[PDB]
């Protein structure tokens, strides 16, 4: 049901799309996979992630 | 100078390595630290042909066709099984680190290692175990570093030092911790610096300008201007 | 066991309480007798020509002769600036012949670098050497010292005109550092990334200067042919390689150590004779050549001579002929695990094949070890044995690396399949996405 | 804050003086700096780049590279155990642990005091009297998990 009175008004914006859930896929989360830094998520904690070793380290 | 590949005669400049002589006729060798500027170092080992010694041969020998003259008579093959193996091996483990980091990156659609990853036919994972991660350097307002996306082929420090001649970029670290970048946060004081997002295969160093207001490469509209 | 100085041509002269013989007692010992014969009476190319009848070959591994290599060098007197280095850097594990020949014996090294420098007109001479070695770096000063103040080195070498001078230089604890390109890189203060050959470094080496590389034995072995002749020397053994070598078993032995021996000689006999074979309670299982960089070998091929060309249709190299034994306790899972280890902490990190599929080798084995192993490893074990091997990656630390994995799959896969235990899995559950359920 | 001492620096260009490339001085320069200091602080690499001559970045992947070459701060001495192959036919592995369960540590980290630095550490080239270890000056070898107790207590 999405038939409209005027043709302009079938242009739907960032606010007519964005729901409240996750709709269809519950839980996957791409940030989790992602190997970039974001807030509450640091180098290394993504999925399948080791630790960040610094050059500087002592181990050889 | 005349080659042979693939059982199809081709002239050549036989001052020319077998790299770009192959690349000047059309055919596609997949390579990444070799720079047609910066000359070969044999790094990567992803430009692996299989050369014959003479006309009638089987065995032949994977060389690397960036630090192999083209000299006259030479025989070889781009597209048999083992190099074609071993150039989806090699890709496979430029892969094994890779961050799962394509759609958020700004060379996508751009990037040299998605080309030659598609190239060799390489799609399948394997390899289960943790990836290893860097930290992020602070190179100034125009590049932008992402040290995760490296597969250490080492154009940046060659352009960067013997190119460009720039002091304060270098490679550090170790057997898989290689770092390339400065010893400390700071501007790239060099006045050439920006060739790096192009020079770099991959996401490492990216344009912090363009990053701000990005658009992927099929959205652009171009044309050829004078600066 | 007595050393007469006919059959041990270098370990004759050591002293019982494990002390350095310095200059006196060396020169009392038949000392730089060759030095002065070969600075006097011999002309430099009449010495390389010596070497080369003598047959002399590399003492690392490689089997390159001397004389060829010597040879190597261009005629031109423009590029008269040339360089000698002394491969002390021996970090190959299992490996511990330098350290014994340089701790009590330096004049040996310094008598037969004197002689290789006048033989090739190189006025300059660098031991590259180890830093774990503190006493064998304190003991090589001593000795040049000794041998500057003698006469022995510096300008105007024992009257002859002939001016060379020696330096001692401590690396940084590196694998890589022995590769003679990395040697050579590591020496100009560079990373010790290798160098792509051709050229090699005979033409442009040291600083873009003719250089020659040689080991510590090489360097060893040259005094005892320029003072005792070269006719007696390849008259020691009758062996496809003349002279002798540094060679014993080491690995929980009787006797562990290290004893000169001619060429030829089976493993057992330096086994159950000079080691006194296994331990007590401890059956035999495999053994290693060559260092950590060679095959492992079972005890079928421990009745087989030690030389060049035994050992490399064996399935094997002779390395530094100093070989190690396992007994049955040690699992080999944990033991290819320790080496690829080493072989994976002590990369360049250059070139793709080594430096990335070294780590994924390393995390295969440690699920081994663990029994997380899951179908499909031994497979990626054995392409990268094949895919890393002679002329695949920059350098040849790599197949000397895959070497042990490739041995241990060949003679004890049955080790390998007990740490496969959990299914193939890759992927985890994805909810609202049907999995590609592939056949 | 760093200031080269005028010792450091004549060890150094005394060092330069044996090449004929200045640059051929970074490891030793270097090393020079890392027994003066226990460990080469930052500053330290430019210091050497601007007595050398070269850039700092050549200075400070050289320090990177080698593994002996310390960039991060340690104790007063630095255990170094072998954990190459033939110590491991050996049984590195009790030393170790005797290791572990006295210093209370990993092998990487240092003690609260500052005391003992514990570091895993490639072949030793005493692989016939294996195990080994490696304090500060001297190499220890035969070693057993009861005799670290009394090895260890007598280094301050
Ligand atoms: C990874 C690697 C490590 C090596 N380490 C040493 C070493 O520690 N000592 C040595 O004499 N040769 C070593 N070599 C062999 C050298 O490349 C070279 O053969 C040697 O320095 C001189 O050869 P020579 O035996 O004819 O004198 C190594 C080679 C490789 C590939
Ligand atoms: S940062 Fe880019 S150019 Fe430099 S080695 Fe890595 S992939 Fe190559
Ligand atoms: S550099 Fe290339 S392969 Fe890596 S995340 Fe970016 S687009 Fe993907
Ligand atoms: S195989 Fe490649 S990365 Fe490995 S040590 Fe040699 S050049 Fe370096
Ligand atoms: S392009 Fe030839 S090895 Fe990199
Ligand atoms: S293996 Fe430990 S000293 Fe050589």
């Amino acid at each position: 049901e999405m038939g409209e009175y005027k043709r302009q008004d079938l242009v739907y914006e960032k606010e007519d799309l964005l729901i409240s859930g996750p709709g269809k896929y519950p839980e996957y989360n791409f940030y989790r996979m992602a190997g970039m830094a974001i807030d509450g998520k640091d180098k290394g904690e993504a999925e399948n992630e080791a630790k960040p070793i610094d050059v500087k380290s002592l181990l050889p | 100078a005349t080659i042979h590949v693939d059982g199809k005669e081709y002239e050549v400049n036989g001052a020319d390595n077998l790299l770009e002589a192959c690349l000047s006729l059309g055919l596609d060798i997949p390579y990444f630290c070799w720079h047609p500027a910066l000359g070969s170092v044999g790094a990567c080992r992803q430009c692996a042909v299989k050369q014959y010694q003479n006309a009638e041969d089987t065995r032949g020998r994977l060389v690397m066709s960036c630090m192999t003259p083209a000299s006259d008579g030479t025989f070889i093959s781009i597209d048999d099984e083992e190099a074609k193996q071993f150039r989806e091996s090699v890709v496979e483990w430029l892969m094994t680190n890779h961050p799962h980091d394509c759609p958020v990156c700004e060379e996508g659609g751009n990037c040299h290692l998605q080309d030659m990853t598609v190239m060799t036919g390489h799609s399948f994972r394997r390899y289960r175990f943790t990836k290893r991660t860097h930290r992020n350097q602070d190179l100034g307002p125009f590049i932008s570093h992402e040290m995760n996306r490296c597969i250490a082929c080492y154009r940046c420090v060659r352009y960067y030092k013997d190119y460009a001649g720039g002091t304060d970029l270098g490679v550090y670290g170790a057997h898989d911790n290689v770092y390339f970048g400065r010893p400390e946060d700071g501007t790239l004081e060099s006045e050439f610096s920006g060739n790096l997002v192009e020079i770099c295969p991959t996401g490492v160093f990216t344009d912090k300008t363009h990053s701000e207001r990005y658009n992927r490469k099929w959205d652009m509209q171009f044309a050829p201007s004078i600066c | 066991i007595i050393r007469t100085p006919e059959t041990h041509p270098l370990t004759w002269r050591l002293r019982d309480d494990k002390q350095p013989v310095w200059l006196d007692e060396y020169r009392s010992k038949n000392g730089y007798e060759g030095a002065r014969k070969a600075l006097t009476g011999l002309s430099p190319d009449e010495i390389v020509n010596q070497v080369k009848d003598a047959g002399l070959k590399g003492r690392g591994g490689a089997g390159f002769s001397t004389g060829l290599k010597w040879s190597l060098m261009p005629k031109d007197e423009s590029m008269n600036i040339r360089y000698l280095l002394c491969n002390a850097d021996e970090m190959e594990p299992g490996t511990y012949k330098d350290r014994l020949l340089m701790e009590q014996l330096p004049h040996l090294l310094v008598e037969g670098m004197l002689i290789s420098a006048f033989a090739l007109k190189a006025y300059r001479g660098y031991i590259f050497l180890r830093g774990e070695y503190i006493e064998a770096a304190v003991n090589l000063r001593r000795a040049i010292a000794e041998a500057t103040e003698a006469g022995l080195l510096g300008k105007n070498i024992m009257g002859t005109g002939f001016d060379f001078e020696l330096f001692v230089h401590t690396g940084a604890g590196r694998y890589i550092c022995g590769e003679e390109t990395a040697l050579i890189n590591s020496l100009e203060g560079r990373r010790a990334n290798p160098r792509s050959k051709p050229p090699f470094p005979a033409t442009s080496g040291a600083w873009g200067k003719p250089t020659c590389v040689n080991n510590v034995e090489t360097l060893c072995n040259v005094p005892a042919i320029l003072a005792n002749g070269v006719e007696w020397y390849q008259n020691i053994s009758k062996s496809k390689d003349a002279g002798t070598k540094l060679m014993g078993f080491s690995g929980r032995v009787k006797n562990p150590g290290l004893w000169e021996l001619p060429f030829g000689t089976t493993a057992r006999e330096i086994l159950e004779d000079y080691a006194g074979g296994m331990r007590d309670g401890l059956k035999f299982k495999a053994w290693q050549p060559g260092g950590a960089g060679t095959d492992f070998l079972t005890e079928a091929h421990l009745d087989l001579p030690m030389e060049f060309e035994s050992i490399g249709k064996a399935g094997s190299r002779l390395g530094t002929a100093l070989a190690m034994a396992v007994d049955h306790e040690i699992n080999m899972v944990s033991l290819v695990r320790n080496l690829e280890e080493f072989f994976a902490r002590e990369s360049c990190g250059w070139c793709t094949p080594c430096r990335d599929g070294l780590p994924w080798s390393v995390k295969i084995l440690r699920a081994l070890e663990r029994g997380e192993g899951q179908p499909g490893d031994i497979e990626t074990l054995e392409q990268l044995c094949r895919f890393l091997g002679p002329g695949k990656t920059f350098c040849a630390h790599a197949p000397g690396a895959v070497e042990p994995l490739q041995s241990a799959i060949k003679y004890f896969r049955e080790e390998f399949e007990a740490g496969i235990k959990q299914p193939f899995s890759n992927t985890h559950l994805i909810n609202g996405i049907q999995p590609n359920l592939l056949k | 804050a760093f200031e080269l001492s005028a010792a450091e620096r004549e060890a150094i260009e005394h060092e330069m003086h044996h090449y004929e490339d200045p640059r051929a001085a970074s490891i030793e320069a270097l090393k020079i700096v890392q027994k003066q200091r226990g460990w080469v602080p930052d500053g330290a690499i430019h210091a050497i780049a601007d007595v050398l001559g070269i850039p700092a970045s050549d200075v400070e992947g050289v320090a990177t590279f080698y593994s002996q070459i310390f960039r991060q701060p340690v104790g007063r001495h630095v255990i170094r155990y072998c954990d190459s192959v033939v110590c491991h036919i050996n049984g590195y592995q009790g030393i170790q642990a005797a290791l572990e369960k006295k210093l209370n540590i990993k092998p990487g980290q240092t003690t609260f005091d500052g005391r003992f630095t514990l570091l895993p550490t490639c072949c030793l080239g005493n692989c016939d009297k294996g195990p080994n270890m490696m304090i500060d000056e001297d190499t220890h070898a035969h070693l057993t998990p009861e005799a670290i107790p009394e090895l260890l207590e007598r280094y301050k």
